Parts: C-alpha cells; sequence; structure tokens
RNA sequence: UGGAGAGUUUGAUCCUGGCUCAGGGUGAACGCUGGCGGCGUGCCUAAGACAUGCAAGUCGUGCGGGCCGCGGGGUUUUACUCCGUGGUCAGCGGCGGACGGGUGAGUAACGCGUGGGUGACCUACCCGGAAGAGGGGGACAACCCGGGGAAACUCGGGCUAAUCCCCCAUGUGGACCCGCCCCUUGGGGUGUGUCCAAAGGGCUUUGCCCGCUUCCGGAUGGGCCCGCGUCCCAUCAGCUAGUUGGUGGGGUAAUGGCCCACCAAGGCGACGACGGGUAGCCGGUCUGAGAGGAUGGCCGGCCACAGGGGCACUGAGACACGGGCCCCACUCCUACGGGAGGCAGCAGUUAGGAAUCUUCCGCAAUGGGCGCAAGCCUGACGGAGCGACGCCGCUUGGAGGAAGAAGCCCUUCGGGGUGUAAACUCCUGAACCCGGGACGAAACCCCCGAGGAGGGGACUGACGGUACCGGGGUAAUAGCGCCGGCCAACUCCGUGCCAGCAGCCGCGGUAAUACGGAGGGCGCGAGCGUUACCCGGAUUCACUGGGCGUAAAGGGCGUGUAGGCGGCCUGGGGCGUCCCAUGUGAAA
C-alpha cells in the first residue's frame, strides 16, 4: 500500500522536476471546524511533461532527490491558475510584512 | 534464533510460572511474542498444566527449540509424544 | 529566617532548613528552621510542638 | 489498635449504650444507666448543635466503633465497594457485617469484641476446615465457622454457648452446639439483620 | 589487565592482512582493467576479467 | 451510574474579583514516635572523582604440543629414550566480545508514539530443498637457539602440522555484460560468452555422529521512505551557497548531491522557516465528574551516550563499555631511560545535599557462551540485611468490678470529672524454647525402543530447621496533632501590644477558649505532624465552560489582503461525514 493523495502542481521552474502543493483536511481535536493547510509534496514529471496550474495525482515513493520524494501517476485538469494565483499572492503577502 | 520458556510472575515466594515462547534476545521479563500457557511445579492447585499444544508443535515444526523443563514440560503435555 | 518561638540557641552557622512560610509581616517572613539538628533543638520549656519544638520525651522519669 | 482500656467509657460517648463488653455492658450498664452522657469534665451542660458534615461524620466514626476498627481497612474496602456494580452504600453494608470477627461474636461463640478478635488470633476457629487465625476475613455463601477441638474443650467457651441457647440467629448463620460449629449462608442487609443506624448519612459524608 | 580481547585484536589483524593485501592487489588489477578496456583491446583484459 | 465547598473587601447589601485552607498523589526529608510480618520500593544534587571484589569466556569429535606429574611401557639396566598418561599452560582455529547491563550529557530531531512502504535489501545459531565433498602445497605461531629490557616485554635464524591459507578440477546452482516473453521504478523464467566451490575430523567402526560447500525459500533481528500527532520565547521574521535541479558518476547490505565534476536558479516561510531556551519519546501515572492539568523511577519498550572529539580496521552484523589508532585533557607506576590504568555494568570510599541501602550466600530454580555429554563461566537471576519508605496482616490483652477510691483539673465548693479507668478477681496464649518440617525438583543424563514415543534408575536446595504442624508456655511497647473562624472538641492561674501564636481574617494595648502550662476533651494510632512540589476545586485562560455600558478589557476610525461562514432549486463527483465488516490497539 503506497499512499497518494490529490495535488496541485506548482513550480515548473526545475528540470525535470515540478513542485507539488497540496491541501489536506482535519477538524479538530477538542475544538471542532475543519481544516486545510500546506504541505507540498515533490511531484517527479520525467521530462518536464506537466506544469504550472495543471493539478494532479501524486506518488509516494523513494528518495530520488535531495528531500524530493514522491512522484507523479495520472494527470487530472488544466485551464487552471486560480489556485496557484492564491498561493502566490499569499506570498507576496508573506514578504510584505517587516521587522526593519 | 526464537526460544522457549517459563515466565514465573508471582510474589517475592510465590512460584506461578506463566508458559511463553518468543526469542532469546529478550529478557524473562519483558515483550513476549507469543507464550501459549501456564506451570507451577511447587503445586498449590492442579491447574499448573498449561501448554497449548498446537502452535507448539507448528512452532517447533518452524524452528524453535526448548529448554531444561521446557523439555520436562514438553514430554508432559504430548507434544513431544507421537504414540506410534 | 526566623524560628517557632521564643527561646534561641544558635551563635553562628546552624544549618538551618530553610522551610518555608509567609506570616503577618516581615514581607516575605518565609523558611523557618528545624529546630534540632546542630543547633535550637525547639527550646527548653514547651509542653506540645515537641514535634518540631523539639525535646525527644519529657518524661516524668521520676 | 482497638482502643482497649477505657472501652465503654466511650459508650456514654455516644450517648449511647452498645453490646460492646458483653456482660458488664448490656445488662443493667454499659457502664451506663449509671451515667450516660459523653465523658470528661463536660458532659451534661446544655450542648449546641453539629453541623450536617460534623453530625454525618459523627455516624461513620460509630459504624467504626461497633464494629472495633481502624478506618484503615474500613474505609479503603468501602471504595472496593463502589467498585462492584451495585448500589454502593448497601452493598456495602452486607459486605460490612462480612467480617468474622463480628461475625462470630453475633454468631454466638463470643461475648465481647475484644473476646472474638482474641479467639480467632489464637487460631481457636477453623471456617470450611482451614484453622487460620485471621479475624478480618470475609465469608462466602456457604462455609462452615467449625471450631477448634480444644476449643470444644475449653470452658467460657461454653459458657458463651449455654448462655445463647434462645436466640435466634441472624436468619442464615445456624448455631451447632451439637459440637460447636456455624453454618454459613447467603447475604442479609440492614432490613435483614439490621441495626439503630442511618447508612447513606454516613455515605452521604463520606466521600464529599 | 587481560580479558580475551588479546585474541580478538591478533585474529582481526591475521584476516584483515590477508583482506587488505587481496584487496589492494584487486584495486590495482581494477586500475589494469580501466587502461586496457579504455585502449581498445580484450582477450588480455580478457584474461584479466576471468 | 459518573461530580457538595468556605474565608477574605463594606456600616450594611448583592455582583465582579483575586489570594488562601478543606483533598488525592510523591524516590520523599526532617522533627515526635517506634514492635513482629509480608510484597514492593529505596541518590532527583557533580555525566565530579572513583581504591578493592564479580561483569567474557569456552572448546582437546579442528590441529602442533610445551610443562607439573603418573603406570614408569622401551630399556635384562645405566642415564634415561618414549607408548598410555591425569593434571596445567598458552598458541593456531572455531563460537560469543554487536546479548545480557547502566543512565539522561546530546537532542524539538521520521528521534518517539504511531498505520502503511521496500519493483531499493542484508541477517550465523532451526526448517524443506538439490548436487556432492578430489588433486598440489605455503606461511608463520607455539616450540627449538641466542640479545637487551626496572618493567612494557621487544629482537634475529631454524622446525611442525592442522575445520589455518591459497592454486586446478566438479556445477544442480548463484551472479554478470548482451537478448526476449509476461510482470511494470532492477519482480520471475530463460538462452548465448564467464567465475567460484567445499574441509573435513572423531568412533560404537564400512555404518554412524558434529561440521561443511553451493542455492533458494521460510522464522526472527533490523535497516532505510512515509501519513498523522508531538515543549516554551516572534522582544526567534525572514531564510539557504550542496544551497533548489539535472545528467553523469562514486558510495552503501539498498534509493537519495550522502562525496565529485558541469550546467541551470530556485528552495522553504506567518499554518511559524532561521534561531535562543527546554526536554530523551511512549504503554502509562496522580487528579478530575467528565473533557482536561501535570509528567514519564521501579516494571515493559524505543532513542542515544562509555572522560572528550575524529577514526578506520574487523565480523553475518558494531565505529564496538570491558577492543586498538591519533589527539586533547587525567590520575598512578619506575632500577627514572620510560610505561600503564578508565565500573553513566553489580556492591563500596569521598565530596555534594535536608536527603537515599550489603564491598555476604547459592548456581539449587529459571536463565544467558561454548561442548557429542557431564561440565567450567556465570553480579542475568533467585534471597537474607536495612530504613516505618509505602501499602496490606497485626500484638501490646480478655473478664467482672463504686454513685465514682485516692493523684489530679474545675467550680457559686454542691460536687462534676477524670474513670469500671484502675486497683482486685476468672481468662486465653504474643514473644520465648522442645519434636518435626517443607514446596520450590524432574528434568538434563543413564538403561530400554533407534539416540524418534512412552516408561523406568538419578545428581540436583543457597534460600533456612525458615512459611508452617504438634507441645509447654507467660498479660506483655503507646505514643502524635488540634481545643478562635474555616472544624468536631473549653473549663483554670499565668502573659500584659511586653513574651509568643501565625494557611487566610487576626489574638496579648493586665477580666486572652487563639500566647505558656494544667485538666479534661476531640482526630489518629506504628503511626502523628511540619515543609517542597502537579491538579480537582478554580466556570479563575472558561471545549461541555467565560467576559469588554460603570468590576481587568471593543482597535483612533476608515479600509481592504491572506483566512474563515456562505441566499433558492436540479443533477454529477462522494474528499470531510455516518454506520457496517474486518487488521491493530502487545504484556502488565
Amino acid at each position: 500500500p503506497k499512499k497518494v493523495l490529490t495535488g496541485v502542481v506548482v513550480s515548473d521552474k526545475m528540470q525535470k522536476t515540478v513542485t507539488v502543493l497540496v491541501e489536506r483536511q482535519f477538524p479538530h481535536p477538542l475544538y471542532g471546524k475543519v481544516i486545510k493547510r500546506s504541505k507540498k509534496y515533490l511531484a517527479h514529471d520525467p521530462e518536464e511533461k506537466y506544469k504550472l496550474g495543471d493539478v494532479v495525482e501524486i506518488i509516494e515513493s523513494r528518495p530520488i532527490s535531495k528531500r524530493k520524494r514522491f512522484r507523479v501517476l495520472r494527470l487530472v485538469e488544466s485551464g487552471r491558475m486560480d489556485l496557484v494565483e492564491k498561493y502566490l499572492i499569499r506570498r507576496q503577502n508573506y514578504e510584505s510584512l517587516s521587522k526593519r | 534464533m526464537v526460544k522457549i520458556r517459563l515466565a514465573r510472575f508471582g510474589s517475592k515466594h510465590n512460584p506461578h510460572y506463566r508458559i511463553v515462547v518468543t526469542d532469546a534476545r529478550r529478557k524473562r521479563d519483558g515483550k513476549y511474542i507469543e507464550k501459549i500457557g501456564y506451570y507451577d511445579p511447587r503445586k498449590t492447585t492442579p491447574d499448573w498444566l498449561k501448554v497449548d499444544v498446537e502452535r507448539a508443535r507448528y512452532w517447533l515444526s518452524v524452528g524453535a527449540q526448548p529448554t531444561d523443563t521446557a523439555r520436562r514440560l514438553l514430554r508432559q503435555a504430548g507434544v513431544f509424544r507421537q504414540e506410534a | 529566617a526566623y524560628i517557632p518561638g521564643e527561646g534561641h540557641n544558635l551563635q553562628e552557622h546552624s544549618v538551618v532548613l530553610i522551610r518555608g512560610g509567609r506570616v503577618k509581616d516581615l514581607p516575605g517572613v518565609r523558611y523557618h528552621i528545624v529546630r534540632g539538628v546542630y543547633d535550637a533543638a525547639g527550646v527548653k520549656d514547651r509542653k506540645k510542638s515537641r514535634s518540631k519544638y523539639g525535646t525527644k520525651k519529657p518524661k516524668e522519669a521520676a | 489498635g482497638r482502643y482497649i482500656g477505657p472501652v465503654c467509657r466511650l459508650c456514654r460517648r455516644e450517648g449511647v449504650k452498645l453490646y460492646l463488653k458483653g456482660e458488664r455492658c448490656y445488662s443493667p450498664k454499659c457502664a451506663m444507666e449509671r451515667r450516660p452522657y459523653p465523658p470528661g469534665q463536660h458532659g451534661q451542660k446544655r450542648a449546641r448543635r453539629p453541623s450536617d458534615y460534623a453530625v454525618r461524620l459523627r455516624e461513620k466514626q460509630k459504624l467504626r466503633r461497633i464494629y472495633g476498627i481502624s478506618e484503615r481497612q474500613f474505609r479503603n474496602l468501602f471504595e472496593e465497594a463502589s467498585k462492584k456494580k451495585g448500589v454502593t452504600g448497601s452493598v456495602f453494608l452486607g459486605l460490612l457485617e462480612s467480617r468474622l470477627d463480628n461475625v462470630v461474636y453475633r454468631l454466638g461463640f463470643a461475648v465481647s469484641r475484644r473476646q472474638a478478635r482474641q479467639l480467632v488470633r489464637h487460631g481457636h476457629i477453623t471456617v470450611n476446615g482451614r484453622r487460620v487465625d485471621l479475624p478480618s476475613y470475609r465469608v462466602r455463601p456457604g462455609d462452615e465457622i467449625a471450631v477448634a477441638e480444644k476449643s470444644r474443650n475449653l470452658e467460657l467457651i461454653r459458657q458463651n454457648l449455654e448462655a445463647m441457647k434462645g436466640r435466634k440467629v441472624g436468619p442464615w448463620l445456624s448455631l451447632d452446639v451439637e459440637g460447636m460449629k456455624g453454618k454459613f449462608l447467603r447475604l442479609p442487609d440492614r432490613e435483614d439483620l439490621a441495626l439503630p443506624v442511618n447508612e447513606q448519612l454516613v455515605i452521604e459524608f463520606y466521600s464529599r | 589487565r587481560n580479558l580475551s580481547a588479546l585474541k580478538r585484536h591478533r585474529q582481526s589483524l591475521k584476516r584483515r592482512l590477508r583482506n587488505k593485501a587481496k584487496k589492494s592487489a584487486i584495486k590495482t588489477l581494477s586500475k589494469k582493467a580501466i587502461q586496457l578496456a579504455q585502449e581498445g583491446k580484450a582477450e588480455e583484459a580478457l584474461k584479466i576479467m576471468r
């Protein structure tokens, strides 16, 4: 049983490798309300036959690179970049608060 | 290698053992993978004959070994026995 | 560090064992003394708290 | 231990007399009738009022008194009774009398508590065949508190026997004065073999 | 003072004497392999392989 | 089926509100006390230092023997040559030293708890399996001779064999470059060119026993990825230069930039990266009413460290506690050139602290290393001992016995009281000795069948003449705390804001139930108090369970970013959800 998860492909900016950003569910132990958080698994694309936006399925494997675990199976869908949009927007807003 | 022994658990002076199988490394008091009975040589009550013969003959067919009074117990219950 | 009550014994040292209890003054008070150890030992005239006011057993004896 | 000494001097302490020192504590005085009220210079002033917690406490202490025991084993076995999944207090009452000292007392073979305990301690009693010494011994429905063979050949034991022949047993513990013995059965209660107390008061102060 | 630590270090020596002797010999023979294979000749490089 | 609170602010009142005590628990410590018994437990402080005893030994069914010594075989005998040889020593070799064992320095980390991955793998001691086991010889130990050395021991030539060590053969087979079929990230089968074996010893004897050689699978140990959860300070806010990524190598039992070259810039981060602190994690453990706060010793596991760092070599496997290299630091030994020693493995010494144990017994039981077996090792283990350190069992006694002795405390002197208490009586038999006495111990082995079953002869007890059975058996330790309110127990001289009490309000500013004592009394009893520490309480960090109009507290208002909550119907996915089925949730 090798565990997989439905993740949103990001960063084509690498050679033969894409980095998938995923968001998983869980309520709360002793409070309630469900939650959805950042976890970006490493998407192994042999000839960059995948890129930005295009959501796919990701697959846990053996260590292929420096921390790079996981891999990639079947593609899900294109016409995207919306989730990606939200993501990097959040990124800039990260780099919008300072102690200087 | 996996062996079989007798695991006393009683008080300071309560010779009441649980007949136990597990491997050599582990202590006489730790985690028993298996087990399969109990023994009381002191005889406070004739409950002291407890062996699980099925898994016994099996677990000896795979590659376990007895010990001293375990050789004894095994010859008792009918695990060494064969009635030709 | 204070003690139980009236009637001291020490000159210095004593190994007085810091205990621990504020009372209605000495902004802190705290950390009273064994009374027994290497000094103190209750006093010489108490008929009760010998469980820390020293004196083993008064024992009328005669 | 078990107080011992000015015993039923503490019978006026309760303000109430009891089958405690046996003879000199039933007939015309438990050190009573002579004078019944809490001992010491202060006894018959004009008393005040004990708070709920206090009176309920009192009741508990009275319980440990009639049975004559440190509240050690007592309290422990009380929570042990709370462990048994039945109505805690009452179940506790049955399993409370069940201790063989005052059991053998109200079974006959003893005049006083001190007696019963002293005797069983000396190996004078054997339940269901085995001669022991333990008085703090609870017994299951169907035992046989037989007496020792030399203890039948003793005297004050016979005195206790004949100074009884005319008393209905606690409807379960049959008296065999045929060879000195007692047959043990069932489980009574605060309605079957009662006593002048309120149990759930004690229970209510007990655990707060 | 003593203990059979003597034994084990002695014999560890021995088996390492042989070990490293043959080990280094074989390293050097592997150099032989790369030169002869790189050249484009077999037969004797094939002997190397034997 | 599982739960109670009060005190304290004001003249008085209710609410808000914090601090305090009622409770359980703990490695405890001390002060008062102290007796037998059981089962447990019993340095947390300097991971300071550690003297002396055990921890790791074993095999002669692998081999060459040196020696004490024996029958002294041979020697008609000499001196002694050597066949048996009992006892010893080490040497080669094989097996464990990688288990048993300790303890928190390191560490917030896939380390742990945990449900899975390996088509990315290794595992001797047991099993089922297939082919078998020949040929040559080489080297050094030991030993033979000789040198130095206080010692550590160190040196040069000669001998000798062997489950020591290689070279050719044997190939069912393994494994490899190239090929293919199914399987789909190097999993299976199979061809063409290649390599390797093995080693044999001992008897009861031509048959047998231990071991081997190849090869796979099975049992285990474990390795390495992952899904989740996993401690305080954001006054720790940005951060990274093997750093993100590749090809191609090297590396390891195995994938990965873990090491290397080139080339290309990302990489993670407010949901908490970078870092300081802090701690080893878990089953659990005390409380709690429940959810939770806390923490993690004995007992069970995992992680890691052997003074301190780097280290390889070795073996199946370790960077190895009782191994060595280097280094630094550190004690001790010496004939002064030079040498060695290391217990955060079990007892003990010192300092540290208020504080925490014998430098004893047995291998008998179990149990761990080797051996054909007996057996030798055996601080794993089984116990005595000690301290009330805790709980459970408990004795110090039972019986009658006054209108109430006396001693004493009080008083309006009437007595109340102490106190049936005692005294006196009848009573049993603690402790103590005498007779006996365990279990724990039937194996293993031997004889029998075959060495397989079964039966039968049998070593085998430290604990300790102890739990206990019988006899004789004698009345024989009681102490601590409170007595103003929370609290149940008050009468009497003394004390005069002085001497003291003190968890919180307060008590003595000479009529003190709160301070001393006396009496009686209340709680308890080998226990009683006092202090340190977590929590229920405390709904007082408010999830069941909070507040912000004046009691802590609404942003200076606008504003919109991430984020969260989404009006009415139809269907679609069915991630979250729900029930049902199953693996686990170990043991204790």
